[PDB]
């Protein structure tokens, strides 16, 4: 009876290359609590902070995984997901439009 | 909306790794200003605001945090008691791992008094037995927790909830309006604008951006003339920006040339009214 | 200022 968690994953501003930002994976919806959530840097984990465990209405958890980062051309980025719900990681590309 | 004080108590089993891990934060509406985790090298209550860091708290009250880190010590250990009893009531083994969760607190009323009180507990992530709103009798959500219920009739825990909630917790939450003001005592209406991304020669995406907003409550809705287009659209759920603000957006799929059909929509507390634009 | 339960379930 596990519950599979949601995922986005975006910068706190519109993406600009060369500028500084702030890259957000925001996981949510999920039970029970232990999670892996990797900021991923063209596919190599980044040096990522992760928020105090928290719970909505319905009991399920959310977390925020976030880090600064510089956008560039030539960088792709996403978040890894892994959860007792699912048998495989749950993969999301940053996508400047999200 | 009232201002409300809540704590997010979060306990799990972990089956040959020794004892459960105990994680609690605390809020003000939608703002966190503590933390205790059971598995920290030295746990307390630790800071997680920056009004709760202020001088204030060293000049006033200099053990508030040794306070907040005994009565997190003891619910850790409750929590613990809490787990053992619970693999009993539900004939579960050992071997698994379980969740029990706990959310308390209050709503502050315009009398400077108790508005509302919260009491509730899940297992597992389901409804295992809460407060009522009346703060005189219990929800329970099967047979288990009706074991708890008569536990807590009997001992009368009711009337001590009662009166944490009428005493400390409306008196605390007074305390963290008027220390944290500036960050708790506002409203940041959402700035909103409308984007255009073309998908195919029969569909173009107007997503209607929300940034910037606290607290995180909005409605955020499209139009096509003047009928609600919820039905139809894609709306993400309200995120974090990390900074203290929220962002969310919704989206239509519409047919090239019917643009000006369409009217986003966005309501918030920090609004003087509710505004509406559309595609530039 | 929180608060933990006198009793367990």
């Amino acid at each position: 009876e596990p519950r599979t968690p949601k995922i986005q994953v975006y910068s706190r501003h519109p993406a600009e290359n060369g500028k500084p930002n702030y890259l957000n994976c925001y996981v949510y919806g999920f039970h029970p609590p232990q999670i892996e959530i990797d900021l991923l840097k063209n596919g190599q984990k980044m040096k990522t902070e992760q928020s105090d465990l928290s719970f909505s209405k319905d009991w399920s958890f959310y977390l925020l995984v976030h880090t600064d980062f510089t956008p560039s051309t030539v960088d792709e980025y996403s978040c890894r997901v892994n959860h007792s719900s699912l048998a495989a990681p749950h993969m999301v590309k940053w996508d400047r439009n999200n | 909306g009232p201002h409300s004080l809540r704590y997010f108590y979060t306990s799990v089993s972990r089956p040959g790794r020794g004892e459960p891990r105990f994680l609690a934060v605390g809020y003000v509406d939608d703002t966190q200003f503590v933390r205790f985790d059971s598995d920290a090298p030295n746990p307390k209550a630790e800071p997680r605001a920056p009004w709760m860091q202020q001088p204030w708290v060293e000049q006033e009250d200099p053990e508030y945090f040794h306070r907040s880190t005994r009565i997190f010590k003891g619910a850790a250990q409750i929590d613990r008691g809490n787990l053992q009893t619970l693999r009993g009531y539900y004939n579960q083994s050992e071997d698994g791992s379980h969740t029990i969760q706990r959310m308390f607190g209050c709503d502050l009323g315009p009398d400077g008094r108790l508005l509302r009180g919260y009491n509730q507990y899940a297992y597992d992530g389901a409804d295992y037995i809460a407060l009522n709103e009346d703060l005189t009798s219990w929800t329970a959500a099967d047979m288990a927790a009706q074991i708890t219920k008569r536990k807590w009739e009997a001992a009368g825990d009711a009337e001590h909830y009662r009166s944490y909630l009428e005493g400390l917790c409306v008196k605390w939450l007074q305390i963290y309006l008027d220390k944290g003001k500036e960050t708790l005592q506002r409203a940041d209406p959402p700035k909103a604008h409308v984007t255009h991304h073309p998908v195919s020669a029969r569909e173009v995406t107007l997503r209607c951006w929300a940034l910037g907003f606290y607290p995180a409550d909005i409605s955020l809705t499209w139009q096509r003339d003047g009928e609600d287009q919820t039905q139809d659209m894609e709306l993400v759920e309200t995120r974090p920006a990390g900074d203290g603000t929220f962002q969310k957006w919704a989206a239509v799929g519409v047919p090239p040339g019917e643009e000006q059909r369409y009217t986003c929509h966005v309501q918030h507390e920090g609004l003087p009214e509710p505004l509406t634009l559309k595609w530039e | 200022e929180p608060q933990s339960a006198p009793h367990g379930v």
